[PDB]
RNA sequence: UAGUGACGCGCAUGAAUGGAUGAACGAGAUUCCCACUGUCCCUACCUGCUAUCUAGCGAAACCACAGCCAAGGGAACGGGCUUGGCAGAAUCAGCGGGGAAAGAAGACCCUGUUGAGCUUGACUCUAGUCUGGCCCUGUGAAGCCUCACUUACCCGGUGAGGCGGGUUCUGGCGUCAAGCGCCCCGCGGGGCGCGACCCGCCCCGGGGACAGCGUCAGGUGGGGAGUUUGACUGG
RNA sequence: GCAGCCAGCUUAGAACUGUCGCGGACCAGGGGAAUCCGACUGUUUAAUUAAAACAAAGCAUCGCGAAGGCCCUCGGCGGGUGUUGACGCGAUGUGAUUUCUGCCCAGUGCUCUGAAUGUCAAAGU
RNA sequence: GACGCAAACGAACCCGGAGAUGCCGGCGGGUGCCCCGGGAAAGAGUUCUCUUUUCUUUGUGAAGGGCAGGGCGCCCUGGAACGGGUUCGCCCCGAGAGAGGGGCCCGCGCCCUGGAAAGCGCCGCGCUGCGGCGUCCGGUGAGCUCUCGUCGGCCCUUGAAAAUCCGGGGGAGAAGGUGUAAAUCUCGCGCCGGGCCGUACCCAUAUCCGCAGCAGGUCUCCAAGGUGAACAGCCUCUGGCGUGUUGGAACAAGGCAGAGUAAGGGAAGUCGGCAAGUCAGAUCCGUAACUUCGGGAUAAGGAUUGGCUCUAAGGGCU
RNA sequence: AGCAGUUGAACAUGGGUGAGCCGGUCCUAAGGGACGGGCCUACGCCGUUCGGAGGGGAGGGCCC
RNA sequence: UGAACUAUGCCUGGGCAGGGCGAAGCCAGGGGAAACUCUGGUGGAGGCCCGCCGCGGUCCUGACGUGCAAAUCGGUCGUCC
C-alpha cells in the first residue's frame, strides 16, 4: 500500500479535481483525472422524465467532435423529442385539424 | 406495529416544542406528506414538492394547490363561487 | 448615541434582499392590443417555487402576435391551476380560475388575485399566498370599480385593472406553527437579514431609546408620534390604540 | 507562491540582483569609504512587503 | 444564621413592567443521602523533570547612600539621629520577618470654574418632518370655493405594435403572403398596389395646474450638535 | 428428491481448566431525593464574568394599499425593504407547552373629532 | 417498433438540450487497498529444537476495437382477481403487469492494438555494458475508501449564472440533366499551426504570521497490519527522526508532574466534596417518582466476562 | 544559528524553474465600474442593464 | 488611511469515525360479534443521545505568570447533521 498525491496545483476536492486510480506499466497506482460524466438529452416536451435514447451522454463541447448520427435518431423530431411524445404530437396535430374542418 | 400511543408522526420531535404545538403540526405533517389521488391520472401519487406545488409521479402533472393540502377549503369555495358567477353571465 | 438598527436597514449593505436564486419578478403580461380587444391563449408550462415567497409561480407560455416567438410569462400561481392547462388573458377572457381579465368585465363578488392597482402596472395587489381581492361594485359612468383588499380596506380602482381569477396558491402557510428556531433561520435566510431581532430594552441607551437602566423596562411610552425623527420612531408608531382588543 | 505575476517576478528579480556584496576593488577605489553593502537583506530577518 | 414544607398587613410579591405551573434539557445557583476516596485525623514513601554541583553560554527587574537591634524623641511606626545592646574576613543552599520591597504621576475619595460616554422636564440650537404664503401656475364654467380643460408638471406601461373619429375541443401547428391587379426588363427576370380601409396633432394609460421643486414663515424635534449643572463646609 | 463440493463470519449451549482470576493493559457514565432560574438546541463579554444574560418558537400589539409604511443620501422625487404587496413589509413587547392574564384613561404619551368658544406666524387685506 | 447504418444539402427565424443543479439515508455495480487459499515460482529471514515455515516481489497508460457487468416510466407480442411482480425499505400494474423476444445508455471492468522492445524480480558474464529466466492460478468479504448508479427521505430552506457546444422545427435556397454536379457532422486519410505569463523550493514543533529556528496561529489531498464498534487508545510495517535552542555528575529542601500509593476512620477538611476517588465496555436480567406520553433511562438495582476442548444453528454452487 | 559544530534555511562562489492539451489567459458569481441622464460651487458623486438617434454587421446588389 | 484580525451579509468551494434511543411508513401473526385492538419484525425520522476529528473554552480559580506565548500549556469539559 503506497500513498499517492495530486498531479496538479489544485489541492481541493472540487468538482474539477476528480481522479481515478490507474495502474501504470511501471506497476504504480497513480491518479488519473477523470472527465465529468455527460448526460443524454431530455425530451423537448417537458413531461417524460427519462432521457432520450440513441444519443451519447458526453460533455457539451464533446458533441462538437461527434458525427451527426451519434447525436440523434432517424425519426422526425429525433434527438430533441422522445418517440412517445412525437406520436402524441402527430395525433394531436391531426385530430385538432380535423375538428377545425367540422366547424366549417 | 402500534409503537406510539398519541404522538405518531410528531414522535420525531421528542419532548420538545410543547404538546399543543406538536399536536398542531401533527394534523399538518400528515397532510403535508400525504400521497393524494391524482384527479388527472387516477393514481394515488400526488405528493408535495414545495409550498403550493403538488406533483404526480406518473402523469407528471404539477398543480398549484395549498401549502399543507392538495386543495384548501378557501379554493373549493371560490371555485364553486366563480362557477356560478360565470353561469349568470351567459344568461 | 449611535445609529439604531432600524436606520441601518435603509442604507442596504447587509439588509438587501437575497435575490440570487429567485426566478424573476412575478407580474402579469403587459397590456397590449390582444388584452384590450380580445384574449390571448397561454399554456402553463411549469409551476415553480420562488425562494423568498410562499406562493408558487407559473411559467405560462404565450405566443407573440407580432413576431414568430413564444413569450414566457412568470405569473402568480392561482390555487387550482396546473401544468398543461390553457390560461386566457384579455378583455374577452372567460371567468375561469387562472384567466386574466379586467375587473370591469367581472361580476360583483368575484374573487381575484394579482390585482392591478393602476391600469398597466402588471399586478400589485393580492400577491401573497392564500390572499385574494373581492370585486364589490362597479360604476360604468366613471369606469371605476370598488374592490376589497385582504387587509379589509376597500379601494376604488379603475375598471381596466387586470387580475387573475382565483386565490393565490400556497394558502394556509401561516397555519403550521414553526417549531425550531432553525426553521425560522432558513425562512429568512432566503428573504433578507432581519430574523434575529434583539429587543430594544436588551440594548444600551447608545443604540436604542429603550435600552439602559438596571431593569429591562421601556421607561417611556412605547407609543411614538408619527412625526418623530428617525432613530426615535421605535415601538408603536402612531398607535391609535393599544391593549388586547 | 509558485503562482507569480510578471510584475512580482520582475520585482523579485531586481531585489535578487541587488543582494550581492560590493566588489573588492571598490574599497581600493573610494579609499575604503564604502566598507560593505549596507543594503544587504536576508529572506528571514527583513521582508519585502 | 443552611435546605425543604408551611404561616403572610408582603420594609418593598403579583398577573405579556406577565402571574402561576412544569416533563425534558443545563460545563447554571443551592440542600441532603448512598457509594467513594489522603479533603482531613496525620502524614509517610517512590518516580520523572527541576532546584543543586559542573563544562559551555548568559540576561532582567531594581538601585540617594546604604543595610544588626531596643527604647527615646521626631512629619506622631528609623537604617542613619540620641541613649544603650554591641560588633570579625570571604561565602553556599534555603527562606519569605523587614526594607512602611518592586511593578503603576490611586482606579476609591475630594479638588479643578479639566473632560468624555450617556440621559431628560436643563440651557441654546439643529437635520428631518408638519403647516401657511410666494413661485413653476395656465385655461373654462358655476355658486372665495367647487367642478371641469390639457399643454406645464408628475406617475405608470412598452422592443413606445394597432389610440381617437369614420382565437375557449385536446400539454399540435403559425416565421419574411398565398392570391389578384398593374407595370417594366431579354420563356426566363424585376417593380408596385390590393390583400393589411380612411383621416388625425400630440406613443399608450393614470393624475393634473393638484402632487412636487425652490424660498421665507409657524409648530414639532435629546434623532443630532454645543454647553452648563454656585460657593461656604471639622472629607 | 438429495448427494457431492465449496465458502465464511457470527450466535447460543456444554464440559474441562488456572491463585474466583478474566471489558486483567488500553479504552471506558458515580448514583439518588429536592429547591431556584432559563422551556429546549443555539448565542455571548478575543485577553478575569458561558450565566439566571442574548436569541428562540409561540403569543400580542403597532404602522402601512405604493403620490404608502419604515429607513438611506450633501443632492437628483436618487437609494434600501422591493425580483416585495397585508398568509407582505416595517416597528415593539412578551418569551415553548399548559393555565390564566384582574382593576385603573385621572397623570404622561399616542390617537381620533372639528356645533373649533380661545391662542394664533409669514404673506395678503 | 425502440432505433440502427462512416457519411447522409440546407439559411433567416423559432423551439429544446447539455453546461446547470441541495443535503441526508439505504442498496447495487467497478477500481484501489486489505484479507484468504495456491503445500504455486524467485530471492531473503529463522533453523539449539520446531516450522512443506516467515518475509518480499509476482504489472500495464491515454486513445481506439470487442466483450463482461450495471442501468433504463425504451420497443414488439400479449393479456392479468384465486390479483400478480418485487425491494433491506419500497414500489409497479387494463394510462397496461407477469412472461417472451428486442432496443438504448454507461461500461473507469476483462481481452486486444499500445505492448514488452519498455518496467520490476532473480541469475550470469564483462567492464572500471551485453545475456538467461520469470513476471503464475484462484478464492472471497456486513472489510475500508473512491467512483458510477438506483431508490427514497428532508425543506414556511428548493439548493447559481454565462461563455461555449448540440439536436430539432423551419424549407428560404443551392446543385446536374444521365453521369455527374452542388453538398458532405466519414477518429477514412493526409497537410499546417497553436503565441504570452506562472512552473525551483518551503508549506511548517527551523523557509508563512506572531520582532525569533516562538509549545501560538495558518486552507486541502493520500493514507497500511494487530486489538477493538471504531479515523479511540496501545503496538507494528512503509516512510521519517534523534527527543525539539546544550552536555556531565549527584538525587537535599521546596516545587511541577506521574491525574503514584497509603493502614484504621471515611468530608470530622473546606465558604463549598475544591481536588480525584468511585462507576465505566459488552451480554443477560431488572428499571421507579413524574410526565407535554415523546420521555425520564445506561434510571436505580443485579449477574456474567479468561483459557482450552467440543456441540448446535445460521449459506452458496453443480 | 542563545552549548558546540568538520553542520546549517549562515557566509562565499557557481548552477537551477523548458508546456497547444497544468494553471493563468476565456466565461459571469456575488460585486465592482464606465456609458445616457441627473446631481454637485467643485475635486467629483449618484446610478447599472435600465436610460440616448446607444446597431458600423448584413443578405443582395446601388437596393431591403 | 484601514473589514490580511474581527462583526454581519453575499457569491463560489471544502469538511464532519464508530455506536445509542429508535418516530412515520410497511409486513405478518394473534384477540373480537363488530368496532377495532395486541404482538413480532421491518423501516431509519430527529436544531435526538454517547463520542473521535473539527469547532468551542467549564473547572482545577492547575501550569505559566521578566512565560513557549503582549492570553499559552496540561488534564477535565461543551457541542459534534
Ligand atoms: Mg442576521
Ligand atoms: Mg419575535
Ligand atoms: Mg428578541
Ligand atoms: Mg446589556
Ligand atoms: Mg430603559
Ligand atoms: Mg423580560
Ligand atoms: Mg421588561
Ligand atoms: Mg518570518
Ligand atoms: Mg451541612
Ligand atoms: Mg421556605
Ligand atoms: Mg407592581
Ligand atoms: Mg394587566
Ligand atoms: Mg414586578
Ligand atoms: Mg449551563
Ligand atoms: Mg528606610
Ligand atoms: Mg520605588
Ligand atoms: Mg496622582
Ligand atoms: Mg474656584
Ligand atoms: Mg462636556
Ligand atoms: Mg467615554
Ligand atoms: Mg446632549
Ligand atoms: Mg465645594
Ligand atoms: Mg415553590
Ligand atoms: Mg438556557
Ligand atoms: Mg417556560
Ligand atoms: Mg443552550
Ligand atoms: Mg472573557
Ligand atoms: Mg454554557
Ligand atoms: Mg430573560
Ligand atoms: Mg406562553
Ligand atoms: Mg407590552
Ligand atoms: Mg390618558
Ligand atoms: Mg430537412
Ligand atoms: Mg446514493
Ligand atoms: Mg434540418
Ligand atoms: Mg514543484
Ligand atoms: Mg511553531
Ligand atoms: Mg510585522
Ligand atoms: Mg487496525
Ligand atoms: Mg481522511
Ligand atoms: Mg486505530
Ligand atoms: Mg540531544
Ligand atoms: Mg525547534
Ligand atoms: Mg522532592
Ligand atoms: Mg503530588
Ligand atoms: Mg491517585
Ligand atoms: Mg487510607
Ligand atoms: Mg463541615
Ligand atoms: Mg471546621
Ligand atoms: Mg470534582
Ligand atoms: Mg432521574
Ligand atoms: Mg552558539
Ligand atoms: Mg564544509
Ligand atoms: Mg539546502
Ligand atoms: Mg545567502
Ligand atoms: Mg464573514
Ligand atoms: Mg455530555
Ligand atoms: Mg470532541
Ligand atoms: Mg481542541
Ligand atoms: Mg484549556
Ligand atoms: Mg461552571
Ligand atoms: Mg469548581
Ligand atoms: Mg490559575
Ligand atoms: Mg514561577
Ligand atoms: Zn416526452
Ligand atoms: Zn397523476
Amino acid at each position: 500500500v503506497q500513498r499517492l498525491t495530486y498531479r496538479r496545483r489544485l489541492s481541493y476536492n472540487t468538482a474539477s479535481n476528480k481522479t481515478r486510480l490507474s495502474r501504470t506499466p511501471g506497476n504504480r497506482i497513480v491518479y488519473l483525472y477523470t472527465k465529468k460524466t455527460g448526460k443524454s438529452p431530455k425530451s423537448a416536451c417537458g413531461i417524460c422524465p427519462g432521457r432520450l435514447r440513441g444519443i451519447r451522454a458526453v460533455r457539451p463541447q464533446v458533441l462538437m467532435r461527434l458525427s451527426k448520427t451519434k447525436k440523434h435518431v432517424s425519426r422526425a423530431y429525433g434527438g430533441s423529442m422522445c418517440a412517445k411524445c412525437v406520436r402524441d404530437r402527430i395525433k394531436r396535430a391531426f385530430l385538432i385539424e380535423e375538428q377545425k374542418i367540422v366547424v366549417k | 406495529a402500534k409503537r406510539t400511543k398519541k404522538v405518531g408522526i410528531v414522535g420525531k420531535y421528542g419532548t420538545r416544542y410543547g404538546a399543543s404545538l406538536r399536536k398542531m403540526v401533527k394534523k399538518i405533517e400528515i397532510s403535508q406528506h400525504a400521497k393524494y389521488t391524482c384527479s388527472f391520472c387516477g393514481k394515488t401519487k400526488m405528493k408535495r414538492k414545495a409550498v403550493g406545488i403538488w406533483h404526480c409521479g406518473s402523469c407528471m402533472k404539477t398543480v398549484a394547490g395549498g401549502a399543507w393540502s392538495y386543495n384548501t377549503t378557501s379554493a373549493v369555495t371560490v371555485k364553486s363561487a366563480i362557477k356560478r358567477l360565470k353561469e349568470l353571465k351567459d344568461q | 448615541g449611535r445609529v439604531i438598527r432600524g436606520q441601518r436597514k435603509g442604507a442596504g449593505s447587509v439588509f438587501k434582499a437575497h435575490v440570487k436564486h429567485r426566478k424573476g419578478a412575478a407580474k402579469l403580461r403587459h397590456i397590449d392590443f390582444a388584452e384590450r380587444h380580445g384574449y390571448i391563449k397561454g399554456i402553463v408550462k411549469d409551476i415553480i417555487h420562488d425562494p423568498g415567497r410562499g406562493a408558487p409561480l407559473a411559467k405560462v407560455m404565450f405566443r407573440d402576435p407580432y413576431r414568430f416567438k413564444k413569450r414566457t410569462e412568470l405569473f402568480i400561481a392561482a390555487e387550482g391551476i396546473h401544468t398543461g392547462q390553457f390560461i386566457y388573458c384579455g378583455k374577452k377572457a372567460q371567468l375561469n380560475i387562472g384567466n386574466v381579465l379586467p375587473v370591469g368585465t367581472m361580476p360583483e363578488g368575484t374573487i381575484v388575485c394579482c390585482l392591478e392597482e393602476k391600469p398597466g402596472d402588471r399586478g400589485k395587489l393580492a400577491r401573497a399566498s392564500g390572499n385574494y381581492a373581492t370585486v364589490i361594485s362597479h360604476n360604468p359612468e366613471t369606469k371605476k370599480s370598488r374592490v376589497k383588499l385582504p387587509s379589509g380596506s376597500k379601494k376604488v380602482i379603475s375598471s381596466a385593472n387586470r387580475a387573475v381569477v382565483g386565490v393565490v396558491a400556497g394558502g394556509g402557510r401561516i397555519d403550521k406553527p414553526i417549531l425550531k428556531a432553525g426553521r425560522a433561520y432558513h425562512k429568512y435566510k432566503a428573504k433578507r437579514n432581519c430574523w434575529p431581532r434583539v429587543r430594544g430594552v436588551a440594548m444600551n441607551p447608545v443604540e436604542h431609546p429603550f435600552g439602559g437602566g438596571n431593569h429591562q423596562h421601556i421607561g417611556k411610552p412605547s407609543t411614538i408620534r408619527r412625526d418623530a425623527p428617525a432613530g426615535r420612531k421605535v415601538g408603536l408608531i402612531a398607535a391609535r390604540r393599544t391593549g388586547r382588543l | 507562491a509558485s503562482h507569480k505575476t510578471f510584475r512580482i517576478k520582475r520585482f523579485l528579480a531586481k531585489k535578487q540582483k541587488q543582494n550581492r556584496p560590493i566588489p573588492q576593488w571598490i574599497r581600493m577605489k573610494t579609499g575604503n569609504k564604502i566598507r560593505y553593502n549596507s543594503k544587504r537583506r536576508h529572506w528571514r530577518r527583513t521582508k519585502l512587503g
